[PDB]
């Protein structure tokens, strides 16, 4: 969740806002291995729940989401269950677990490619336009993240947007991202330059990817 | 004697508009067949399977024309090549369809088949039905008959499925036609043209448009 100003600004300024609980266990082996612990279900409920019961008079938010990266969990589908009872004015999306499950009313893919397959197991990333066609599938089809932009990037931009527009239920995405997270630091004669990963002497670190 | 007299226009041909030479006649076959009084009048051939395949009913209705008699009887019987696998018989009056009863004059038999090999264009196993119509007694009145093929096609969450499995149709589209012959077709040509088809990567053909 955003500081409580930005919403208003979205309301007034005119966006559309996916508002997303704060929960996120990329790290873990697997990646659900807390999602799905029902030891943990507790923390995250209040995770969501609490964002529920601060945003949901937004007219900016319409659409709530269960968090990222974090596998797919039981937790997941109880959380999911839990909004959709007590807030019927907004559908929910979770990427989790391959972008499809049953803890979502959107397929939201991250970095799901317009023609090309990639069928990495149990969570494979379809092109976008075969994802839309799997057998019984119905709904739509908007990416939580794609278009990468990372330095000299966005390669190929062009191609979700004519996919997206001659595809009804290929609805668009949100770009990854809007802002690069370097920082500033001071040289010997106190002028500033931006700086990354592993700058501050910590380690390990994933030097230029936070921009 | 017969006399014959073919219009080349009719009513007929604004539902005959397909894209193809335009030509009349007795084009096809003629024959005479001569039926028993008390005969074979229509039969259906239905095959149903359990979840893989394994287990098979094959379902055989049959229809006469004739008097209703008792001792009347149909035997049908399934047969693998020269084995007979599976047989049934019973008498004609099927079963109670409505506030007046059933079909008197209809038979349906129900043939258990364990193991069925089953009908593709992969693999394109027959197995031949023969339907005896015949006095319970031992006589036989006459005998129709098909080649079955035990396969199943449905659609299910989207698919096209032959036996359980989805489908890639590598097909073409084939009017008959010959040169010399024009629209007269023979077996040597249909044989000529299904083994070029088979040869060059096809597995199925619509009959366009007829
Ligand atoms: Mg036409
Ligand atoms: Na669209
Ligand atoms: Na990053």
């Amino acid at each position: 969740p955003n500081h409580p100003l930005w919403y208003t600004l979205c309301d007034r300024y005119g966006l559309y806002v996916v508002d997303e609980a704060n929960i996120e266990t990329h790290g873990m082996v697997p990646m659900n291995r807390l999602t799905d612990d029902p030891r943990w279900l507790p923390a995250m409920s209040e995770r969501v729940t609490r964002m529920v019961q601060r945003d949901r008079n937004h007219p900016s938010v319409i659409i709530w989401s269960l968090g990222d990266e974090s596998g797919h969990g039981a937790n997941h589908d109880a959380l999911y269950r839990w909004i959709k009872s007590v807030d019927p004015s907004r559908p929910v999306q979770y990427e989790g677990g391959g972008a499809d499950t049953t803890a979502t009313d959107i397929i939201c893919p991250m970095y799901a490619r317009v023609d090309e397959d990639q069928p990495f197991p149990a969570v494979p990333k379809w092109s976008i336009k075969k994802w839309l066609s799997l057998p019984g599938e119905t709904r739509p089809l908007i990416l939580c993240e794609y278009a990468h932009a990372m330095g000299n990037s966005l390669g190929g931009f062009a191609k979700y947007w004519q996919a997206f527009r001659q595809y009804p239920r290929l609805q668009g995405g949100f770009v990854w991202d809007w802002v690069d997270q370097s920082l500033i630091k001071y040289d010997e004669n106190g002028n500033p330059w931006s700086a990354y990963g592993g700058d501050f002497g910590d380690t390990p670190n994933d030097r230029q990817f936070c921009m | 004697r017969l006399a014959v007299m073919v219009l080349r226009w009719s009513d007929g041909s604004y539902l005959e508009d397909q894209d193809m030479w335009r030509m009349s006649g007795i084009f096809r076959d003629v024959s005479l067949l001569h039926k028993p009084t008390t005969q074979i009048s229509d039969f259906h051939v239905a095959t149903r399977f359990n979840d893989d395949f394994s287990r098979a009913v094959l379902e055989a209705e049959v229809q006469m024309c004739g008097e209703l008699r008792d001792y009347l009887r149909v035997t049908v019987s399934l047969w693998q090549g020269e084995t007979q696998v599976a047989s049934g018989t019973a008498p004609f009056g099927g079963e109670i369809i409505d506030e007046r009863g059933g079909y008197a004059d209809r038979v349906t038999l129900r043939l258990n088949v364990e193991n069925p090999k089953l009908w593709s264009a992969e693999i394109p196993n027959l197995y031949r039905a023969v339907v005896e119509l015949h006095t319970a007694d031992g006589t036989l009145i006459e005998a129709e008959a098909c080649d079955v093929g035990f396969r199943e096609v449905r659609i299910e969450n989207g698919l096209l499925l032959l036996n359980g499995k989805p489908l890639l149709i590598r097909g073409v589209n084939r009017h008959e036609h010959h040169p010399l012959h024009g629209q007269v077709m023979d077996e040597q040509t249909m044989v000529q043209d299904i083994l070029l088809m088979k040869q060059n990567n096809f597995n199925a053909v619509r009959c366009s448009h007829y």
